[PDB]
């Protein structure tokens, strides 16, 4: 069970990212979670700023909710218990942002 | 997040020989960790510079200078790995410094810079420069992060950068709204050098109120290369209503970069 | 290179996204399952914005608002005819953002 240290991206974005964190009706902020034992160290996580979305007036519309959008990703976690160092894979759920939804 | 050129780069300096070796953010020090690690960097600092490619185009480049902490563990340092992390998209971009020659003294300050990371215009990034080898499991950090914020495409010198020229703040449409005939308005504005459509959104509100009596949208087909940069004129018939005096006409472009999210321009008339 | 383990850390993890988020959003989207046998996770889902604008509670598309997607760089292990992981750029979902306007 050997993992090649080599990695490559055919996925270079070549588009424009956008500062929609605060322009969203369901705004959120980012947090850089850091673990020296996993790769990559830094994984950015977002949390919803409010419980409800935000109207055009700026007031919080309680009637519709601010909710998290999650993404599955892999990180390699290294365990070192003992003299031996050994790392396995790990599915972690990064919260990417928030969207506005009608409750049911 | 990318490095404008694939040109080779210099990190050597009077007293030090090293070279810059592209690196996934994984290191042979993170796995197979060496016994004696170096001390964190100090005085990490990130400014905003703009560099040209070999072609004409120029991008905002992140300029990372940090210096080396002054203590005994310098002997054992053997490089530094830089990591730029874009918060939005969880995109990390690493390079890595590698010292061919070790250094045994601190006689004067060991300063390092690296400004070859191209950066997006409204973006916030977290640059962080680990020192190599990396800490053994359960050891001291030895790195140093610092949040970095790139100003929007209204920055005096930013707006003139390629990524802001495309979908550019350089395109201003002199916007003309003439009251004209009652119940009729003629809008003119100049247009960009991209054959992508536009949209005028005329909404009229009761004066002193944010409800709209009348709202009309007008599609404008994608300009032919000959029509680029020449004002376009649209006459729209307004609602025959009293108190429906206040008029907001905004123009939304759909340039390839940013398609749909482009900024819009609202001119408003009051009676 | 690098020593793997049985791994699959917290594989048994359930997403906490309010079910049918893609539909109940003010800026709904479509999920595209693209399938590959030799990428892990083997199933690749990517989201597509449905409407340029955003949907009011009434259900009619508001154009004074942009509906814009959220992208993530993510980690997957590509299998070989030998295990190596590599970066894939996934679009995860959509949010409703108030456009940015310039007045004169
Ligand atoms: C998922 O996404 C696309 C984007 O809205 C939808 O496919 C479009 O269907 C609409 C309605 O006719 C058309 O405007 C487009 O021509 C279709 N796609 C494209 C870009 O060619 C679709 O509605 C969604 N899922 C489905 C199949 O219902
Ligand atoms: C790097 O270091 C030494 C001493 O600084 C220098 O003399 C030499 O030219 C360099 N090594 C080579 C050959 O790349
Ligand atoms: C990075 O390094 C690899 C191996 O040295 C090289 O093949 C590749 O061209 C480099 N990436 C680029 C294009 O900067
Ligand atoms: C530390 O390094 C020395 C020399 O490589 C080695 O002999 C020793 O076993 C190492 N200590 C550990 C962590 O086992
Ligand atoms: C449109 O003209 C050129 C050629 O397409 C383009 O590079 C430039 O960004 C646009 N003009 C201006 C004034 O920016
Ligand atoms: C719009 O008509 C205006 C004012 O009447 C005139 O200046 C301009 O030539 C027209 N634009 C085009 C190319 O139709
Ligand atoms: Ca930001």
């Amino acid at each position: 069970m050997k993992l090649d240290i080599g990695i490559i991206n055919e996925n270079q974005r070549v588009s424009m990212s956008r500062n929609i964190e605060s322009r969203s009706t369901s705004p959120w902020n980012y947090t850089v979670t850091w673990d020296p034992n996993r790769y990559p160290s830094e994984v950015v996580q977002a949390q919803c700023r409010n419980l409800g979305c935000i109207n055009a007036q700026g007031k919080e519309d309680i009637s519709m909710n601010s909710v998290p959008i999650q993404q599955e990703t892999l990180v390699v976690r290294r365990k070192h218990q003992g003299c031996s160092v050994s790392f396995q894979l790990e599915k972690v759920l990064v919260t990417v942002g928030c969207t506005c939804v009608t409750p049911v | 997040l990318r490095l404008l050129d694939h040109r080779a780069l210099v990190c050597s300096q009077p007293g030090l020989n090293c070279t810059v070796k592209n690196s996934t953010c994984l290191d042979d020090s993170w796995i197979h960790p060496r016994n004696l690690t170096p001390s964190s960097p100090k005085d990490l600092q990130i400014q905003l510079h703009f560099a040209h490619t070999q072609q004409g185009d120029l991008f905002p480049v992140a300029h990372i200078e940090w210096t080396l902490q002054t203590d005994a563990s310098i002997l054992y340092l053997e490089g530094a790995e830089l990591s730029v992390l874009q918060l939005n998209t969880n995109e990390r971009l690493c390079v890595r410094f590698e010292f061919l020659s070790k250094l045994r003294h601190h006689h004067r300050r060991w300063r390092f810079t690296f400004s070859h990371f191209v950066v997006d215009p409204d973006q916030e990034y977290e640059v962080t420069v680990h020192h190599l080898p990396k800490p053994i499991p359960d050891g001291d950090p030895n790195h140093q992060s610092k949040n970095f914020l790139v100003p929007d495409c209204e920055h005096a010198r930013m707006k003139v950068t390629t990524p802001c020229m495309s979908s550019g703040s350089l395109w201003d449409p002199n916007i003309t709204v003439e009251t004209l005939e009652a119940h009729q308005l003629r809008v003119s504005f100049t247009l960009w050098n991209e054959s992508t459509h536009y949209q005028i959104l005329l909404t009229s509100f009761p004066h002193m109120e944010n409800h709209s009596c009348f709202e009309h949208m007008h599609h404008i087909p994608a300009p032919r290369p000959e029509e680029f940069h020449q004002r376009s004129n649209v006459t729209l018939t307004l609602r025959n209503l009293k108190g429906c005096c206040r008029h907001q006409v905004q123009i939304q472009p759909f340039f390839s970069s940013c398609l749909n999210d482009c900024l819009r321009h609202s001119a408003t008339v009051s009676c």
